[PDB]
RNA sequence: AUUCCGUCAACGGACGAGAUCCAAGCUGCCCAGUAGGUGCCGGGAUUGCAGUCCCUCCGGCGGGGAUUUUUUCCCCAACGGUGGUCGUCAUCCUUCUUUUUACAGGCCCCUUCUCUGCGGGAUUCCUUGCUUUUCGCGCAAGGUGAGAUUUUGGGCAACAGCAGGUCUGUGAUGCUCCUCAAUGUUCUGGGCGACACGCGCACUACAAUGUCAGUGAGAACAAGAGU
RNA sequence: CGAGUAUUGCAAUUAUUGGUCGCGCAACGAGGAAUGUCUCGUAGGCGCAGCUCAUCAAACUGUGCCGAUUACGUCCCUGCC
């Protein structure tokens, strides 16, 4: 279902990792994992 | 000393102690039932019409090793996989009504009690005569060594 | 404290190998048996792994072998992965008692023809079950290549 | 005594900054009265992110995973409370979540 | 397996009941026959009359037979349970039915036509000829290839 | 039947293009008609081996040079 | 005491019934395979896993549905325990001449130039042979119990049976006299 | 079959004779073939076409609950037998 | 590659040419000597070093081998 | 291996490649515990009597018998030790008790498996094997060797380059449109999901190698209570 | 696929999903010319985490359980320096 996230970065439903409380578009997520700790895994 | 249920073939044990619910006549279907779907998972169910009492010979089999076994913990023995069709080859669900029932009656046949009301354990009978039945049966044998030792 | 017709002394061991974990305990009292979950391994009856586990007292005499008591308890699928495990932590449960126990010329006798004929006493099958391969979702192989 | 288990418990985004935080704590508040069972550290939690990167439109759909392991370090104190307190007296930083409770 | 060396215990495939039953089966599918659709074993009917694998189908006695039509049509007059039965709720009885034979027939014609008749694209997507879902539907029907095939032209 | 047996004495290297053969000098174990051993022949193999290993020759006196 | 085939069956008097093979194959008397080893990436390694391992994993495998190593070995041991009450010979005595018989000496090879296809005599190496041999004894047995139910507990045991006769009658033994007779057509 | 399809490219195999059927002959046979081989296996009566090496392997376990022939795995199914002496 | 890089085999050699003499043929004594001589980085590029220390002095112990000298 | 030797109109540098880093395997503590780790800690019994217990089975020293009489075999004493007919290198029960509310051994207790922090450790180190060059940078096989190869899986990663793709993030936006009788915005309702078909992935079946009924003392790895 | 019950959702009515019992013999007996990937507790099978998520994946990203030919070369093919 896709009419009720509205990204809190960027009221997007599309765009927007869904993820862990987050509401970020991809783009956005991938410019924050430093600041919140993030490191790559994989 | 010896083996008791912590030493013995159930593959010939519940078939026997399943029997001793049987034979004697203690405790048997309740009223409510006496089809069985194999649970929720199949329609082809118990060849065995004696499933109850295997049934209730595996809750035993169960209260004795896991005292403070729940009622959903008895789900989970039940297990299985599932075919479902051109679809996953994915894990079974298991039918509570008997589940409850299995519970019902082991209490009533004083082999399991519900520890703490709950999670059931064994009666102190039910072992001294599962380890009793264990070596009536184990010592006969259809297969090599010792009847004639 | 028990005390077991006037007892003396235990040594433990575990074994583990793939995700598999089994834990043993060597000791002496007034006769002979080794008991796995409960109850003496001449008599324990899943055939499958026990009888990968004896061959080296079992083709060729076990008095060498069955010289004391080994109670076991057993968690871990790698079943088998298991099994290599247990003998393994019954290996180092023999020579530990052993170094104690006795000396050397048992204690390396013992090993060596342990060793000999070692199912992985100190090694890891190192895995079990790989890390994917994000992409492909797999751990060589690949979504196909439709080419065109 | 009357002791306290005082809990002291420290998760922190890293291993790193913690450690120094837990020792220097312990180091201070011991000295003397501070008694404590060594410390226990409950396992370390990851958060694992995957994306779908690159708006390829057209080009590879290819997804990259960062990660943000969070570790767990839990001392043990059979101490005095108000000594807990006279000692507790470290403003603190912050990636280090420190946790300090009284059961028994 | 038995010693047994008998010929008229052998025995075959006799359609009863308006149903065909064939030798041989451990027992239930030969009692599974008539469909159009369920047509009724249930397998528990038939279970529950006394019947099994030591006969199979193949045994054949025409004393399970009477057994059998006897048990069937009154399925919960033998306590073979209501709660499934494979119409409930008719709508004409409004009721159950362990439904059996041609009656079914006649069944499907009737409901199907009606359930069909009220339209709505859910309704003709079942109906016209279509897998009553599979969002992207025209890959669905798969080398029955000409799913109907329809213009008004 | 001609199980000539030879051992394979060397394994002289891989030819071919496709990585599966193996020239390889055989000293014939005995060879009929003469002093056994000391009569030497390169056959070439397939695969897996090595030298000290045991090839029933089946012809014998064609020793194989080339795999192209 | 070396030891003896699923408890029943001496292998130290039983010796390889060929003339050249005999090296290669490992032997190790026993009472079980499979276990874990690293063979696969180099030449040698193959070598020290004896006869049975290689039996133990070489019965099946499916789309999706297999890995079940675990079967296969419970089931030979069965068709073997019959094949020595069958023919009376010792599995030893019946695989290590099977073998003996079922592998071939010499085979054809492909040296292609710019994609045409040429082909040579290529002597059959004694552990060519050994990966030959097992393959193709299972590749017929596999064969038959397959499709319609013909039974792998009686299948395999058939071929085997087959194979220590070196039987017409076996798949096996009919690829390793194709492939010495096609070498021998190759020129 | 009834189905239209339902067989490969290349495959081929040919019917037994094995069935579920009582049979004079059968019995009889079975009577007289139970020990004849000196190894006697379910699957050698299912081979000797009566009787699939199914229930004539119960054939067997009922002609050696009887000792017609030797059941020698110390358990069941992948029991076997020998003619009795 | 058991090609012990430039960076390496300058730095086993060098360790040899700032600090004469002493060591071992043995690795694991050269290996103290590479963590206690330098100030460097990983492990591996220590032991490496070291392993070429040992090597390196192995033929040395043995000449004045290619380009090298005390 | 743009890895090194070496050669050598370069010489010298630089970033890549090395290399690094995360993760990975081995670790009597070399780090510190567990009142979310593991242990003698309780109190009481030992399940076809042919067994725990005993010792010609053997042998030394012997005797009888049988015997091809040679340590030929049987029986047999003492001795010793094996041997002996399932079990007591110790097996069981009862969990000891017992809890003012879903708990019901013991504990002087004992750190060892447990999280997770420190920190080890491999170097083709060595042997042997290519006497390569005279020297070689190297390379194989074998060894110690948990762990031998640019050890493990990654992560990182040069430089140009590709009007790719990127208006479907963007509160990055040219130029360029509507702005409300707008295509804004909401709302409503729909759609993208409609089946002659052509494909691309996947998934599943076709099956005894299976299906069914039941029975099996199989743990990863990792979730969750917002203001 | 047919009544039948439970659940999601404001809304399913382009059946949200389950459930139930009947119920099937659709295709489908393993697939041509072609053809895709792959050389270690791993292929591969086999299964399970984890999220998309009101409600829903055969996806996604992991986890496991189980468990192996010869290749180890060759440089042909087909391709990169």
């Amino acid at each position: 279902g896709k009419g009720s996230r509205h990204c809190v970065i960027c009221s997007n439903q599309k765009a927007v990792i869904r993820k862990y409380e987050l509401n970020v578009c991809r783009q956005c997520f991938r410019e924050n994992a430093a600041n919140i700790g993030f490191s790559k895994l994989r | 000393k010896g083996a008791t249920l912590r030493d013995v073939h159930p593959w010939r044990w519940v078939k026997i102690c399943s029997q001793h619910f049987k034979q004697e006549g203690k405790m048997m279907v309740p009223n409510c039932a006496e089809i069985v779907k194999t649970s929720h998972g199949r329609e082809r169910a118990p060849q065995n019409p004696d499933w109850y009492y295997i049934r209730c010979a595996a809750v035993l089999r169960a209260v004795y090793l896991r005292p403070g076994v729940g009622y959903g913990g008895l789900s989970k023995r039940f297990s299985s996989k599932k075919n479902r069709g051109s679809r996953p080859e994915i894990t079974t669900r298991a039918s509570k009504g008997l589940l409850h029932w299995c519970c019902k009656s082991l209490t009533k046949l004083e082999l399991l009690e519900k520890c703490k009301g709950a999670g059931h354990r064994v009666t102190k009978l039910g072992r001294k005569v599962a380890d009793t039945i264990a070596f009536k049966i184990a010592l006969r044998k259809m297969g090599a060594e010792t009847k004639a030792k | 404290s028990g005390e077991k017709t006037h007892t003396l002394k235990q040594v433990q061991t575990f074994g583990k190998k793939k995700t598999a974990i089994a834990v043993a305990t060597v000791t002496k009292a007034p006769q002979c048996n080794i008991r796995i979950n409960g109850v003496p391994i001449s008599q324990i009856l899943p055939e499958t792994l026990r009888a990968k586990i004896m061959e080296a007292v079992k083709v060729v005499g076990a008095r060498y072998f069955s010289r004391l008591r080994v109670d076991v308890r057993v968690r871990g699928s790698g079943q088998v992965a298991q099994a290599y495990a247990v003998r393994q932590a019954i290996a180092k449960g023999i020579i530990a008692y052993y170094q104690k126990y006795h000396n050397e010329i048992e204690k390396a006798a013992l090993k060596d023809k342990y060793l000999e004929y070692d199912k992985f006493l100190l090694i890891a099958d190192p895995r079990r079950c790989e890390p994917k391969k994000w992409g492909r979702h797999s751990a060589r192989t690949r979504f196909t290549k439709s080419y065109r | 005594q009357e002791t306290q288990r005082v809990l002291v418990k420290m998760t922190s985004r890293n291993a790193k900054a913690v450690e120094n935080v837990m020792t220097e704590l312990l180091l201070h508040a011991r000295n003397e009265k501070v008694v404590l069972r060594g410390p226990v550290r409950l396992p370390t939690r990851t958060l694992k992110v995957t994306t779908r990167k690159t708006p390829c439109g057209n080009g590879t759909n290819t997804w990259d995973t960062y990660e943000l392991k969070i570790y767990k370090r839990l001392v043990e104190l059979r101490a005095p409370t108000e000594l807990v307190k006279k000692i507790t007296s470290f403003p603190i930083d912050a990636g280090v979540d420190v946790a300090i409770t009284i059961p028994h | 397996m038995s010693l047994t060396l008998q010929s008229e215990s052998f025995q075959h495939i006799v359609r009863l009941l308006n149903t065909n039953v064939e030798g041989k089966r451990k027992v239930p599918f030969a009692l599974r026959m008539v469909k159009g659709i369920g047509i009724r074993f249930a397998y528990m009917v038939c279970k529950k009359a006394g019947v099994d694998v030591e006969r199979r189908a193949g045994t054949l006695s025409p004393e399970e037979l009477e057994k059998i039509s006897e048990v069937i049509a009154d399925p919960a007059k033998f306590k073979i349970p209501e709660w499934f039965l494979n119409r409930q709720r008719d709508p004409k009885t409004g009721k159950t039915e362990h439904l059996t034979s041609s009656m079914v027939d006649t069944r499907l014609r009737e409901d199907l036509e009606r359930l069909r008749k009220i339209r709505a694209h859910r309704g003709v997507r079942h109906a016209y000829g279509l897998r009553v879902r599979g969002q992207h539907t025209c890959t669905s029907g798969r080398r029955g290839k000409t799913v109907g095939v329809s213009r008004t032209k | 039947d001609q199980a000539q047996v030879g051992v394979i004495i060397k394994v002289l290297g891989r030819t071919g293009s496709r990585g599966n053969v193996t020239q390889v000098r055989v000293r014939l174990m005995a060879e009929e008609g003469s002093p056994e051993a000391n009569r030497t022949i390169v056959r070439n193999v397939k695969g897996p081996c090595k030298e000290g290993d045991m090839l029933s020759l089946m012809e014998t006196e064609r020793e194989a040079r080339r795999l192209r | 005491k070396a030891p003896k085939l699923f408890n029943k069956w001496s292998y130290e008097n039983l010796q390889t019934t060929e003339i050249a093979l005999n090296d290669y194959i490992t032997r190790t008397p026993t009472y079980v395979p499979h276990s874990a080893g690293r063979w696969q990436k180099k030449r040698f390694r193959k070598a020290r896993i004896p006869i049975v391992e290689r039996l133990t994993n070489g019965l099946m495998f499916k789309g999706r549905g297999n890995g079940k190593k675990l079967q296969a070995v419970r089931l030979v041991r069965h068709t073997l325990e019959i094949i020595h009450l069958l023919t009376d010979q010792n599995p030893i005595q019946v695989v290590i001449d099977a073998v003996s018989k079922g592998a071939p000496r010499e085979d054809s090879t492909r040296v292609g130039a710019g994609g045409v296809v040429r082909r040579q005599a290529v002597d059959v190496s004694p552990m060519r042979r050994v990966n030959e041999a097992i393959y193709l004894m299972c590749k017929g047995a596999r064969e038959a119990a397959f499709r319609n139910l013909k039974t792998l507990p009686e299948c395999l045991a058939d071929e085997i049976v087959n194979a220590s006769k070196g039987s017409s009658n076996s798949y096996a033994i009919k690829k390793k006299d194709e492939v010495e007779r096609v070498a021998k057509a190759n020129r | 079959k009834k189905a239209a399809k339902k067989w490969s490219k290349g495959r081929t195999r040919e019917a037994l004779q094995n069935a579920v059927m009582f049979d004079k002959e059968t019995m009889d046979k079975l009577m007289k073939e139970v020990p004849k081989y000196k190894v006697i296996t379910p699957s050698i009566i299912s081979d000797r076409l009566k009787i699939s090496v199914a229930l004539a392997g119960k054939g067997l376990q009922h002609l050696c609950r009887q000792g017609l022939i030797r059941l020698v795995s110390c358990s069941s199914k992948f029991r076997v037998y020998t003619r009795a002496a | 590659g058991k090609i012990r890089t430039k960076t390496v085999k300058r730095a086993s050699k060098q360790i040899v040419e700032k600090y004469f003499s002493k060591l071992n043929k043995d690795f694991y004594q050269n290996k103290r000597i590479v963590m206690d001589v330098t100030i460097a980085r990983s492990k591996k590029l220590k032991n490496k070093i070291a392993g070429y220390a040992t090597h390196i002095m192995k033929r040395l112990a043995r000449g004045p081998v290619r380009g090298i000298s005390l």
